[PDB]
């Protein structure tokens, strides 16, 4: 059973936002902690993607583009499993000490993209989610998004998808039954991925007014990467089209 | 610029 012994070994613990809980519910002190835990879990995407099972196959730009593109998608399904999982879906469970109650949903200006995932957090839930099924889907979500003129070697990584979805397919397995739901989970993921990156980037432009702090590395992102997303020069890859 | 920095750490 060799390919799952490593999703579970490789995968993360707990972040912590690092968040003043005693401040009231504000837009910007609120969103300050998510920048901070943008930064934090995407440390963790780093390091847990450099250990994936040929991950290192593939080109180091290619490596980090994928990763730099995916960092939304994989946070916000994550995230959908630790609600699911903690919370049973109640609220968001975006780390310990930041976990979001209707009144956050509505103070952090999120509140349609936080329907969506208490939404798809739901979803774990409706759809008996294992989590030898939910670790493989968010592997499999790494692979999820390229640009259109193509990675510096699409082929090693056609490859590299490829052989994450026999896998994903081998954990499954009137199997196509379960396959189509979680393909279409796997679907869900890229719409609301594309609804924070939007978020996330007005944000940044205006965020020298609206008074919250992106780190470095978090702007950099936001101002050189997602940009590329929005602009359709890069796109996710869709099991179903939509 | 700073990723790619976080990328030989
Ligand atoms: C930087 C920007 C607004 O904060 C952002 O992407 N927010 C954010 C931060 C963390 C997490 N998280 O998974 O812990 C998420 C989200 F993935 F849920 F959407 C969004």
């Amino acid at each position: 059973p060799i390919f799952l012994n490593v999703l579970e070994a490789i995968e993360p613990g707990v972040v912590c936002a690092g968040h003043d809980n005693n401040q009231p519910d504000s837009f910007a002190a609120l969103l300050s902690s998510l920048n901070e835990l943008g930064e934090r879990q995407l440390v963790h995407v780093v390091k847990w993607a450099k250990a994936l099972p040929g991950f290192r196959n593939l080109h180091v730009d290619d490596q980090m583009a994928v990763i730099q593109y995916s960092w939304m998608g994989l946070m916000v399904f994550a995230m959908g499993w630790r609600s699911f999982t903690n919370v049973n879906s109640a609220m968001l469970y975006f780390a310990p000490d930041l976990v979001f109650n209707e009144y956050r949903m509505h103070k952090s200006r999120m509140y349609s993209q936080c329907v969506r995932m208490r939404h798809l957090s739901q979803e774990f839930g409706w759809l008996q989610i294992t989590p030898q099924e939910f670790l493989c889907m968010k592997a499999l979500l790494l692979f999820s998004i390229i640009p259109v003129d193509g990675l510096k070697n699409q082929k090693f990584f056609d490859e590299l998808r490829m052989n994450y979805i026999k896998e994903l397919d081998r954990i499954i397995a009137s199997c196509s039954r379960r396959f189509y739901q979680l393909t279409k989970l796997l679907d869900s993921v890229q719409p609301i991925a594309r609804e924070l990156h939007q978020f996330a980037f007005d944000l940044l432009i205006k965020s020298h007014m609206v008074s919250v702090d992106f780190p470095e590395m978090m702007a950099e992102i936001i101002s050189v990467q997602v940009p590329k997303i929005l602009s359709g020069k890069v796109k996710p890859i869709y099991f179903h089209t939509q | 610029y700073i990723f790619d920095l976080f990328y030989k750490r």
